[PDB]
């Protein structure tokens, strides 16, 4: 799930960048410093919208740098386990089905997608399943399910999908599900 | 005596620049679990501390070596010295 | 009890007095009233 | 480069208004292609503008207390009664006024 | 008479005087930050002596560094003192 | 003497502390003057104050 | 991201501590084979530490530069008491009962000395400290136990680590065993009670099973040029108690005489604690090969000589030099004369500026061997150049930016720090401008004698280049000369004249002196 | 660099100026490969040498003798005598 | 000051009144040693450093004690800036007037 949250902390401004407005070398800093870093209790962030800096900075010995108190609002995104996300086929093998989650690629193995016996990497590289009349290709759009998810910095697509639970797959298979429950 | 000379003088720089920057300046690295002194494997990019593998976080601290050899023979004893880290700047 | 420890307990009552006096959590006619009734105690 | 990081909010966001913040954070920002292909992502799931998006998650906060079931329910839009219960994974049984909340989609998306 | 007469005059005799810690510290400090890349706050071009330590003690004698001495006093009572122009 | 009495700070009050917080004297010396500064450990002398002002013509 | 240490927390090391951080197990009592090579599981396993140059640590891909000592473990069979904490384990055992482990005092009483010293161990520590005492006084002498009245028998201790209890035979010695089985019973209140810390100082981790094993790094190899090499004195122990450890472990194996069982349970730990420290009251010292005492743990630590007045309160350091002093009435009183050659060797790094730039380059062009010149250049990203291996110095300077350090020579009016021995007051050490003459001298200037009680006798004084500027600036702004004319010591000027300066002053201002022009002229003329 | 001065028998001539370092006789050792044990001018000290002597021990073993020679020319900071305690 | 003064020896009093008031601190009169102001030191390290004995760490050792780096002497011996002089200066700066 998307996330904004707002955060203070301490920024250094380097003697060679003085002269000129806190705000815009605080920005610069902190994208500099926090754009694309994995944060182990807040998640991998996306980037820093708007900050606010202290014109006051303190002085520490052996440093010419000065240090400000700054507030800035991020854009972190963390999937949050047990939640309803869509997503996009990206690449398929005997690996599994790599579905697209914004900035990082979901993962579901084929033991998961429908509840019957399926052949991956057929001809064409379609799976089809053989009781159940499935393909599933490229620039498919499906509705995957959020089972467990770890975060080590170590490799940041390490996130688990489900497709065992009914009123999920396909915006297809959903809506001919919906049709016939009734 | 000259250390003594210097504090009279009241220069904390000076008395950093004659006495760790000139002699023994180290570097070491330090659990903030335990405060027991880790090391950087240099193969595998990553930070491992003796009791703790990789499941903790460690943080350089410049020290004196003398006062880092002072501590491993400490531990040389049946004694537990555990460093406390803290920031050097605060909010 | 024995004289060191009535002397020990005495320090923490005056050091117990003091604190909450400095907290304003009493008055200075209430902590006179505690010293001298600890006072009197020990004496 | 000394730095501290504490949060004070933790807020929620649906797609929509991502949409709206990286856009707001492209333009100017220029970051990276990681960035640029997120943008990507989100063009072409989200299916309400910021608006929508603003309405729906302001006027469920009576019938849901929680922020992040909000932020789900105003990016996929189920519109079925059928499949909310799906979306849901919280223990406690949500009052019979589901049916209430896909009216209010509707009327906004 | 606060705590004594001495005292107060002491506190109003340091209230807009420099000692000799903070002199050497702001200069040091000017000095360590000019010698990094800072752009000096005076001419420049007819001093005696380019060296930083000199340029800092120069734009200390007249007052153009936005510095501020923070003084804590013991009872957490706070004391600010500029140097910028006084 | 130097390991007994190294932790002795001047304070901004005019006090006398220890870097551990504890009061040594209310005011350093009785006058707080400094013996480097002194006219002979005198705050100050008078008669030379008296000799500067009207000392040509004495 | 880089800290500070705030603080330091003391205790007992516990075994499994010390067999968690432990990268191996210490078990062969063979140092080095036929060949050479180290064997594994020997003290000098090449896992505990990298000493050598070229060679690279297994348990970290680091060489010398950045690779700690690793810690090794040797496994004891029979427990040993740790010598430096008798005093400790005595006190443990003098008021404690040997059943229950209880303090020896009624539990309504101590509820309240609980709750009492609680809450005054932080306000009050010596009142704390003569609550603890008492208690202990109290304590030990009871002679039966509240909670059984057991009928304690009192412990007497035998220099210096033997044990004996007084039962009805009058006579019995006390196995580290039964010392620590004893020590394992008593609470973590009770402890806490008596002074120390529970979770971080376990009485019973006093008593040894387990021997931590130090690095190699802080036990190296001393090269000799005579081809042999020479061991430190903490092998050399380490390889007795290892050797001990298996001597003893074959006995219990195989046969039990009972006999010889404990007289080498009497060396092993003997073994043990001398290793912790030599010359121990009532015991011989250990010689290695000519009868010479041998140097351990806590020999390392204590004298003029060892780790914390050898090392950690004074050092050797770096840019200072030492020379016989002569006199200049020439040179100010701020100012000290120099050698050109120690100008060209001690160097100041100045970081490139755009308003130095020029001087700087003119200090490159200059090689090692030219005043004032430059011996390295320092880039941007932080490699050195030295400057007498360079083909060509006039085209180094023109690449030089801002951002550059060069290493350049002294040069006149560099702050420097002027120094003798004994250093008395803090004018024993003062600043001073540098001024380059020729000879092999220190000069200075003759009112500069009284406060370094200084003369011209042969004499000698030290010198120090302060590198930083923090410290250049701190030194020019509070210990230059003319700032300390007046002593601290009284409100007088310990700066003045001597000998030749009264006497002429005298003949001067005497009112017989008459002057012409050109004598006047010739008396201004120095001025 | 070092064993420039040495001769075919690895010992330096007479009247060859000597600088600190340099080596002067030249040693090789059995292994406790063969090390190398040759003894060089000290630190610091230029000379010139004076005389080399070759002769043999009691055992037979060969023992060399070098002599090098410096001049010292009065200079500032050389101390002087007189026979009155001056 | 009788003992300095008969020896022609000048120094000022306030020194002397210094001396006094820390021999006297604890409502009783204790030397300046071991066994009086020095070893009433709240640091392991000085007073391990003073008395160059190591019987100090092992007591610290056994009752678990806690040393805080609040004097000189121990942060000059792990090498951190002391609170006297210059460290008692702390500095603020407004980079943007240029
Ligand atoms: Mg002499
Ligand atoms: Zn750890
Ligand atoms: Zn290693
Ligand atoms: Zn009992």
């Amino acid at each position: 799930m998307f996330k904004l949250v707002r955060a203070k902390g301490i920024v250094r401004i380097p003697p060679e960048y003085f002269g000129q407005s806190v705000d815009e070398i605080a920005i610069k800093i902190l994208r500099q410093e926090y754009q694309e870093k994995l944060i182990k209790d807040i998640g991998v962030v996306l980037g820093i919208v708007n900050a606010k800096a202290s014109e006051e900075g303190f002085i520490i010995f052996g440093d010419g740098a000065t240090y400000h108190e700054v507030e800035f609002d991020m854009l972190v995104y963390t999937p949050i386990i047990h939640e309803v996300i869509e997503g996009e086929v990206s690449q398929v093998d005997n690996y599994g089905v790599y579905v697209n989650m914004g900035p990082v690629d979901g993962l579901v193995h084929i033991s998961q997608i429908t509840d019957d016996n399926l052949k991956f990497d057929s001809n064409r590289g379609i799976l089809i399943g053989e009781k159940s009349k499935k393909s599933i290709q490229k620039g498919d759009r499906v509705r995957a399910m959020i089972i467990s998810a770890s975060m080590s910095s170590g490799r940041l697509p390490r996130i688990a999908l489900t497709m065992k639970q009914p009123y999920l797959g396909k915006i297809e298979w959903i809506n001919q599900e919906i049709a016939k429950a009734s | 005596m000259e250390r003594d000379c210097l504090i009279g003088f009241g220069t904390a720089m000076l008395i950093k620049d004659r006495l760790l920057d000139n002699s023994d300046k180290a570097v070491v690295y330090i659990c903030d679990q335990c405060g027991y002194v880790g090391w950087y494997d240099r193969s595998k990019n990553r930070y491992v501390c003796p009791v703790h593998g990789d499941k903790s976080v460690l943080h350089p601290v410049t020290v004196s070596y003398a006062f880092k050899l002072l501590i491993q023979e400490l531990m040389s004893m049946v004694i537990s010295p555990r460093l406390i880290l803290g920031e050097k700047v605060n909010l | 009890s024995t004289v060191t420890i009535s002397d020990i307990e005495m320090l923490l009552k005056d050091t117990e007095i003091w604190d909450k006096l400095l907290r304003n959590e009493l008055s200075i006619e209430e902590a006179k009233k505690m010293f001298d009734d600890v006072a009197r105690s020990y004496s | 480069m000394s730095y501290s990081l504490k949060t004070i909010e933790e807020h929620f966001v649906p797609y929509s208004i991502a949409k709206k913040y990286i856009k707001e954070l492209i333009d100017t920002g220029s970051s990276s292609n990681l960035i640029q292909k997120t943008f990507d992502y989100l063009n072409s799931i989200s299916r309400c503008d910021e608006d929508s998006a603003s309405k729906i998650m302001k006027e469920l906060e009576e019938i849901v207390k929680r922020e992040d079931v909000r932020a789900v329910l105003a990016s996929i839009c189920p519109t079925t009664v059928e499949e909310v219960r799906s979306v849901l994974v919280i223990d406690p049984s949500t009052i019979y006024s589901t049916e209430q909340i896909q009216k209010i989609i509707e009327i906004i998306k | 008479m606060t705590i004594d007469k001495i005292n107060e005059i002491f506190k109003e005799n340091w209230k807009n005087k420099l000692t000799k810690y903070e002199i050497a510290r702001i200069i040091s400090a000017r000095a360590l930050q000019l010698s990094m890349g800072a752009l000096p706050l005076i001419d420049t071009s007819n001093l005696k002596s380019d060296d930083v330590i000199s340029i800092a003690e120069e734009e200390l004698k007249r007052g153009v560094l936005p510095i501020t001495i923070r003084r804590i006093y013991p009872n957490g009572q706070v004391e600010l003192i500029s140097v910028r122009k006084i | 003497l130097i390991n007994a009495l190294s932790d002795l700070r001047i304070e901004y009050d005019g006090t006398v502390r220890s870097l551990y917080g504890d009061i040594v004297q209310v005011v350093y010396g009785d006058d707080a003057v400094h013996p480097m500064y002194s006219a002979h450990s005198k705050s100050v002398n008078v008669n030379r104050v008296i000799e500067r002002v009207i000392g040509w013509k004495r | 991201s880089e800290k500070i240490i705030r603080g330091v927390k003391f205790g007992v090391l516990s075994p499994n501590e010390i067999r968690q951080m432990s990268v191996t197990a210490i078990i062969t009592s063979e140092v080095y084979d036929e060949d050479g090579t180290p064997i594994e599981g020997g003290v000098m396993d090449p896992k505990l530490g990298v000493i050598e140059p070229g060679q690279k640590c297994p348990v970290c891909g680091n060489t010398l530069a950045g690779c700690p000592g690793h810690f090794g473990h040797i496994e004891l069979i029979k427990p040993v008491i740790h010598i430096g904490y008798v005093k400790h384990i005595y006190d443990f055992l003098r008021s404690t009962c040997w059943r229950c482990g209880r303090i020896k005092i009624k539990e309504q009483d101590l509820e309240r000395y609980k709750r009492i010293y609680n809450a005054i161990k932080l306000r009050w520590p010596s009142a704390a400290r003569r609550l603890v005492e008492y208690i202990k006084k109290i304590s030990i002498k009871n002679l039966e136990c509240p909670h059984c009245g057991e009928k304690q028998f009192k412990i007497k201790l035998e220099k210096p680590y033997n044990f004996n209890e007084e039962r009805n035979g009058s006579i019995v010695k006390l196995s580290p065993s039964e010392i620590r089985d004893r020590l394992e019973r008593i609470p973590d209140s009770d402890v806490e009670l008596l002074g120390y810390d529970p979770k971080s100082s376990r009485p019973e981790w006093m008593i040894l099973t387990v021997l931590p094993v130090p690095p190699i790094t802080i036990r190296p190899s001393i090269t000799i040029e005579s081809g042999i090499r020479a061991e430190d004195d903490l092998t050399h122990k380490l390889v007795d108690i290892i050797r001990l450890n298996e001597r003893l472990k074959e006995s219990i194996e195989a046969g039990a005489p009972q006999l010889i069982i404990e007289d080498l349970w009497d060396l092993l730990q003997y073994h043990v604690a001398t290793y912790f420290d030599n010359e121990i009251p009532g015991l011989p010292p250990a010689k290695h090969r000519s009868g010479r005492p041998l140097r351990t743990l806590a020999q390392r630590l204590k004298g003029k000589e060892g780790r914390f007045r050898g090392n950690l309160s004074g050092k050797r350091v770096d840019f200072s030099a030492r020379t016989v002093i002569s006199p200049d009435p020439n040179l100010s009183i701020d100012e000290v004369g120099i050698p050109y050659t120690i100008a060209r060797m001690l160097t100041v790094p100045e970081r490139v500026t755009n308003i130095n730039i020029e001087r700087i380059r003119q200090y490159i062009i200059n090689g090692p061997d030219k005043w004032p010149g430059a011996n390295y250049v320092i880039k941007p990203d932080g490699r050195r150049i030295d400057l007498r291996y360079v083909k060509d110095r006039k085209e180094l300077a023109s690449s030089i930016t801002a951002g550059y350090v060069v290493e350049r020579h002294l040069v006149d009016g560099d702050v420097v720090l002027f120094n003798r021995q004994p250093s008395l007051h803090r004018i024993s050490m003062m600043a001073h401008k540098v001024r380059v003459l020729p000879g092999r001298t220190f000069r200075l200037n003759l009112l500069d004698c009284p406060p370094y009680n200084a003369d011209f006798d042969g004499d000698e004084m030290n010198l120090h280049v302060p590198q930083s500027e923090e410290a250049i600036a701190e030194a020019r702004e509070l210990m230059l000369v003319h700032k300390n004319i007046i002593t601290p010591r009284y409100g007088g000027p310990i700066i003045g004249g001597g000998q030749d300066y009264i006497s002429g002053a005298y003949l001067l201002s005497v009112k017989t002196t008459l002057l012409t022009v050109e004598e006047v002229a010739t008396i201004l003329g120095v001025t | 660099d070092y064993y420039r001065l040495l001769e075919d028998n690895g010992v330096v001539s007479p009247e060859v100026e000597v600088k600190g370092g340099d080596v002067l006789i030249g040693k090789v050792s059995p292994p406790r490969a063969k090390r190398d044990t040759s003894i060089v001018t000290r630190h610091g000290e230029n000379g010139i040498v004076d005389l080399v002597l070759i002769t043999e021990t009691l055992e037979g073993n060969k023992l060399v003798k070098v002599r090098v020679r410096d001049l010292r020319i009065p200079e500032i900071g050389d101390k002087f005598a007189t026979r009155h305690g001056q | 000051k009788k003992v300095l003064e008969e020896q022609g020896l000048d120094v000022d009093m306030r020194h002397i009144v210094l001396v006094s008031d820390i021999m006297t601190r604890t409502g009783d009169i204790r030397q300046i040693g071991r066994h009086g102001v020095t070893g009433e030191k709240s640091s392991v390290l000085a007073r391990a450093a003073f008395e160059v004995t190591v019987k100090h760490l092992l007591d610290a050792a056994a009752r678990g004690e806690r040393e805080e780096f609040k004097g000189v002497i121990e942060n000059i011996i792990i090498g951190q800036p002391i609170r006297l002089g210059t460290g008692i200066v702390e500095l603020t700066m407004k980079p943007n007037m240029r």
